């Protein structure tokens, strides 16, 4: 791209900053994606190992700031949407009647995709009904999560 | 219409779906169903049992409820969406209904008896009545089978 | 008429043993293979046009996430999409018809394609919610790095 | 004891329970009354599938192409013809008196009997022409649909 305007470069630059403990002027490897998904791009996890190993030669993903710039105007075109999402919520509707179970949101959530461990989709259901127990909604929890 | 029996589905659960058609790829379609544990399989709207000897837990009273009221299509096979067809054919539309066994003894039949009236006596409003009656046909079954 | 047939695995009244050449005489005395031959008649799968839509809408670019409005057509152009041959199904007037199974388990082994990717993206956007919300939480206690 | 108390108006499922095909190495009588009871039973259910089936081609506007399945009424009828089925010609066997036994039924049956294509003897000839092993005299072979 061209590239990023500065009121992005200034978030790049305090979150590229942030995950750096060495004193290198680098992030860590390692946490390379809690650095996208910290600002809220959010790549995959596969398509980040492509885009990591396309500039790397030596594996291990060392990169620095203009390279990690580049990679934010190649995933920058790529923000998601709302009713894509939520559709993919009404997927796993078996009902058809907006309510859907947890304890098959857990088994979907860790047996599918990047597997979230298990306080990360109990905190999900936690977030999702205070009340409890077993049977969640979604419709405003899809407005809670998509909300940078 | 969000769900269908086609998802998590052992083996082939119709077999119309099954191909190719003989006996010989059934005979593997009921041996891996029955390996684990799945009893039931349909022909169209045919129910096909069969008996594992012993007390399987997907007769619950919980499963009543699911098993009530979805389409035959939407669920995983089994003997009360059958009945569950039956008796609403019966209740929405008023039309007389008859329930054929056809097997030989030691097979299930009256096994099967017993568990389709025994969801017509889950849901249909009045099941003390169901059971009263049931209960002396039961109690009669022996009787005859002398 | 509603209709049960009920066979018997082995002749020894067992939980866990399967009589492959018994169950084979089982099949032959109640007759469901003519059974099969009967229901496949023409074609070997149907269903409503509406269940058939809400089943496979993520395939076709045009019905994700909506829709394609009316039923028949977004089945159509999920199958233009998808290069099914014309001889494969047929359209009723309530119904979508199809012929062989083949074409039935090639949409559902693209359908559990999909499904990871549903799972991943619903698993991408839960996890960068909580990762920007642990980012803004520590803007919130400290200004500066 | 199971009955209504009065005679009213009323709608009705019924269950039949009703016993399975035989196969033995000897088929007497008993077995042959059992399997034609069984033949009656596929005719009426393949015939209500074909005519479920066309009904529902003919409701979504589709062309009918035509399916092969063996044909149960022509058994049927091999058996229960007035003038030609099996049973009258028992009936007819049991109400004359000619001093008769099994071989001159077997003969009444190989004289009228053995023009249909599905019945099989040995002495008729036609039906079938060939010596088939396995096939004693003073028997004879159905083609089921079993």
């Amino acid at each position: 791209a061209d590239q990023l305007t500065e009121e992005q470069i200034a978030e790049f630059k305090e979150a590229f900053s942030l995950f750096d403990k060495d004193g290198d002027g680098t992030i860590t490897t390692k946490e390379l994606g809690t650095v996208m998904r910290s600002l809220g791009q959010n790549p995959t996890e596969a398509e980040l190992q492509d885009m990591i190993n396309e500039v790397d030669a030596d594996g291990n993903g060392t990169i620095d700031f203009p390279e990690f710039l580049t990679m934010m105007a190649r995933k920058m075109k790529d923000t998601d949407s709302e009713e894509e999402i939520r559709e993919a919520f009404r997927v796993f509707d078996k009902d058809g009647n907006g309510y859907i179970s947890a304890a098959e949101l857990r088994h979907v959530m860790t047996n599918l995709g990047e597997k979230l461990t298990d306080e990360e989709v109990d905190e999900m259901i936690r977030e999702a009904d205070i009340d409890g127990d077993g049977q969640v909604n979604y419709e405003e929890f899809v407005q809670m999560m998509t909300a940078k | 219409v969000k769900s269908s029996l086609l998802d998590n589905m052992i083996g082939v659960g119709d077999t119309v779906l099954l191909e190719p058609l003989n006996e010989e790829t059934f005979i593997d379609n009921l041996k891996k169903r029955f390996d684990h544990n799945e009893i039931y399989t349909y022909i169209g709207s045919v129910v096909i049992s069969v008996n594992p000897y012993r007390s399987l837990p997907i007769y619950s009273p919980e499963k009543v409820e699911d098993y009530r009221n979805r389409n035959f299509y939407e669920l995983s096979p089994h003997i009360f969406a059958l009945s569950d067809e039956a008796y609403r054919s019966l209740r929405d539309q008023d039309k007389d209904q008859c329930i054929l066994i056809t097997g030989e003894s030691g097979a299930g039949k009256t096994e099967a008896s017993k568990l389709v009236m025994s969801y017509v006596a889950a849901v249909c409003g009045k099941g003390a009545e169901v059971n009263q009656v049931k209960e002396q046909l039961l109690q009669s079954t022996p009787v005859l089978e002398a | 008429p509603n209709y049960i047939r009920c066979i018997k695995p082995n002749d020894k009244k067992a939980a866990h043993i399967f009589s492959e050449s018994l169950v084979c005489h089982q099949i032959r005395y109640l007759g469901l293979l003519e059974n099969v031959r009967v229901r496949r008649a023409g074609y070997a799968f149907r269903q409503a046009y509406e269940p058939c839509l809400e089943r496979y809408k993520m395939l076709c670019k045009q019905t994700w996430p909506h829709w394609k409005g009316p039923a028949r057509s977004g089945v159509e152009v999920l199958f233009n999409e998808l290069e099914i041959p014309v001889e494969e199904y047929s359209f009723g007037r309530s119904k979508i018809f199809i012929r062989n199974p083949r074409t039935l388990f090639q949409l559902e082994d693209l359908r559990k394609q999909r499904l990871e990717d549903l799972a991943t993206l619903i698993q991408k956007i839960y996890r960068g919610w909580k990762c920007r919300t642990h980012f803004l939480l520590m803007k919130g206690l400290n200004d500066i790095f | 004891s199971i009955k209504a108390q009065t005679k009213v108006r009323k709608k009705v499922m019924g269950v039949l329970d009703i016993y399975g095909f035989e196969i033995f190495e000897d088929n007497s009588f008993e077995q042959f009354i059992i399997n034609y009871c069984n033949e009656k039973l596929q005719q009426i259910f393949i015939e209500l599938t074909l005519k479920e089936e066309q009904e529902e081609y003919i409701r979504e506007d589709i062309e009918w192409t035509h399916i092969d399945y063996f044909n149960n009424a022509i058994i049927c009828d091999l058996i229960e013809n007035n003038t030609n089925g099996i049973l009258a010609m028992l009936d007819e066997e049991c109400l004359r008196p000619g001093t008769v036994t099994d071989e001159t039924f077997l003969e009444k049956l190989n004289q009228v009997c053995a023009t249909h294509q599905h019945f099989e003897s040995r002495m008729s000839k036609c039906s079938r022409f060939l010596n088939d092993t396995t096939l004693p005299h003073s028997c004879f072979r159905i083609q089921h649909y079993a």
